[PDB]
């Protein structure tokens, strides 16, 4: 996962010039924890996995 | 009352009633017992509320 403000392809020659670019949404979480777990701290159960949806 | 005709006098002292008599009456019940808050099942429950 990559951010940047300019709205050049990674592939382009203004951008680094290598690599393929690919349009991301929403924020990089890191394996571990999903977020939201019990009110009171008890955890839920998280999600992992590259590229899976769920 | 049996309604026996006297002899000679007349039982004049008893009658029947025909309307009921409205009066006050005095106070009753003051208010409401406990009454339970919130759900006792979905207390510790587990909500899920990760972003994506």
């Amino acid at each position: 996962y990559r951010i940047g403000s300019y709205y050049i392809t990674e592939e382009d020659i203004n951008p680094g010039d290598s690599i393929s670019l690919g349009f991301g949404s929403w924020a990089k979480v890191t394996g571990v924890i999903m977020g939201t777990g019990v009110v009171n701290p008890d955890g839920s159960v998280p999600n992992a996995q590259r590229v899976e949806f769920q | 009352w049996y309604s026996p005709g006297g002899g000679y006098s007349q039982r004049t002292d008893n009658d029947t009633h025909t309307h009921t008599i409205s009066g006050s009456v005095s106070l009753g019940r003051d208010d409401i017992s406990r009454q339970p808050i919130n759900t006792l099942p979905p207390f510790r429950a587990a909500h899920i509320w990760r972003r994506i």
